[PDB]
């Protein structure tokens, strides 16, 4: 198209990595700063 | 794990213990074990395969007889570990005998 | 039987000998001696915590001093759960997770 | 031992090949017997040590020398793990420093002294406990993480105890694994017990380092990824003057 590239927000490798750990039970739930639980999913 | 994480909130000496616990035999006598053995029972700790069928179930090892022969013991009687119930068969366990189908009435 | 009368003596399972006319009570306790995963599930799901944070609080100031490392990597273990919030029972699943299809294609 | 072999000996920071010893306390020089065993007396009025040396021993005192606490006796190189607990932490920063850019110097490179500084920094980064606050008193703990609870159980929110901490002389690859993050100790060999010991505890990470943050390939905390810069926004002056018409309306 001729448009910037991307941005891509949230990478691959890490909904990759949240998910292999919990097919192994294990939570990992993510935090942003004042620490409140934040989600990289929703797709 | 290196260490046994499970195998130390419960103390169950490192694995082996813990490891038994499915498999290899032996049970545990989880909660509120109320019996004798060598020693009362054991509680939060493990326990054979034939130690449950004596504690729960029952020891009932029969003895069984071959045909022609004549039995030693009477009708009620308390047979010990190292007595005799026939010229054939002995007690292993320490108990009462009776007459499982006879053969000479 | 017999009314207010006749006692039993031991902890057992019972017979009825209507031919011999004899109650008998045979030697085995009510134990709940379970077993498998159920078993050390179980084992877990009961057992107080911040107890278990006195016990080895406790056993720092009255110790036989012989082996002292071993009550210690206890304590780490407990503490760590017992302030993350991890309910210790969860080392035994009740529902194995399933990853995507297109993870492992 | 010299070349490369001696740069890891320093960095590992590991009991060299050659241990040359180390006097534990200053006071006089007392060398006996050159022929069946040869020994190194340091003795002062009170104290008096007694060092065996192995006869093939290159030393370098004569007699009657006096002497300085932790001063090399013997010729060679220090235990760095001798040096710390005789002579301080600050002290064996200045010694690895120094030695290694010996080897540097000595075969012909130049490079600034102030880079080896960073890395032997981190070689002593960490602490172990004496009398606790609130954990076990055999751990090993990063040097200000206990400095929150330290000088702060003492700034405001007094009580309790400030945690009395020792000093350690941990080896480059071993002040490698032991990191607060989960994340990045994984990498390494054993993979399942941090895994393991992290999910047990409430473990959160921060992403503080490098590593950890490109095995979730999110995006460098450093440079165009460094919060001090990384929020810098751009306008234009109409585009200015297209915010002085429209925000109080």
């Amino acid at each position: 198209k001729g448009e910037d590239v991307p941005e891509p927000s949230v990478p691959e490798s890490f909904r990759v990595l949240v998910k292999e750990l919990q097919a192994l039970a294990l939570d990992v739930q993510t935090l942003d700063e004042k620490d409140n639980p934040v989600d990289i999913f929703e797709g | 794990d290196v260490p046994s994480k499970i195998g130390t909130l419960l103390d169950l000496s490192a694995t082996e213990l813990e490891q038994v616990l499915y498999f290899n035999k032996y049970i545990v006598l989880d909660p509120k074990g109320a019996v004798l053995d060598g020693v009362p029972v054991e509680k939060r700790q493990l326990l054979t395969d034939e130690e449950y069928r004596e504690l729960r179930y029952g020891k009932q090892e029969t003895y069984p007889l071959p045909a022609g022969v004549d039995a030693l013991v009477k009708d009620g009687e308390e047979v010990v570990k190292g007595q005799e119930l026939a010229p054939g068969v002995v007690s292993r366990m320490d108990g009462v005998a009776l007459y499982r189908f006879p053969r000479r009435v | 039987a017999d009314g207010g009368k006749v006692k039993s003596e031991i902890y057992g399972r019972v017979e009825v000998d209507l031919v011999r006319n004899v109650v008998r009570v045979v030697e085995s306790y009510d134990i709940d001696a379970r077993m498998g995963a159920e078993a050390i599930q179980e084992l877990l799901k009961e057992l107080d915590l911040e107890k278990l944070e006195r016990e080895l609080l406790e056993e720092m100031k009255h110790p036989s001093r012989a082996r002292r490392a071993k009550a210690r990597k206890r304590l780490e273990v407990v503490r760590a759960f017992l302030d993350s919030g991890n309910r210790p029972e969860w080392m035994i699943l009740e529902a194995v997770p399933v990853l995507p299809p297109d993870l492992r294609p | 031992t010299q070349g490369l072999p001696r740069v890891i000996e320093l960095f590992e920071a590991r009991r060299p090949k050659a241990k040359a010893v180390i006097s534990e306390i200053d006071g006089v020089v007392r060398i006996e017997e050159g022929e069946d065993r040869l020994s190194v007396f340091v003795e002062s009025e009170g104290f008096s040590k007694e060092y065996k040396l192995p006869k093939d021993a290159r030393l370098l005192v004569k007699d009657g020398d006096y002497v300085e606490a932790g001063q090399p006796l013997t010729r060679g190189a220090i235990d760095p793990h001798q040096l710390l607990e005789a002579k301080g932490p600050e002290a064996v920063e200045r010694y690895l420093v120094d030695e290694i850019q010996k080897v540097y110097r000595a075969q012909g490179v130049k490079l600034h002294d102030k880079h080896i500084e960073i890395v032997v920094r981190q070689m002593l980064k960490y602490v172990e406990v004496t009398d606790p606050g609130d954990s076990r008193l055999l751990e090993g703990q990063v040097l200000e993480k206990w400095d929150v609870e330290a000088l702060n159980e003492r700034l405001i929110a007094e009580g309790k105890v400030p945690v009395a901490w020792k000093p350690l002389l941990m080896g480059v690859t071993k002040s490698a694994l032991s990191t607060k993050s989960w994340l990045s100790a994984a990498s390494f060999q054993n993979t399942t017990h941090v895994l393991t010991e992290a999910a047990i505890a409430g473990k959160k990470d921060e992403l503080i380092g490098l590593k950890e943050n490109v095995i979730l390939g999110r995006l460098i905390p450093a440079g165009t990824g460094s919060d001090f810069v990384r929020f810098t926004q751009v306008v234009d002056q109409r585009t200015l003057k297209a915010i002085e018409e429209a925000r109080k309306e």
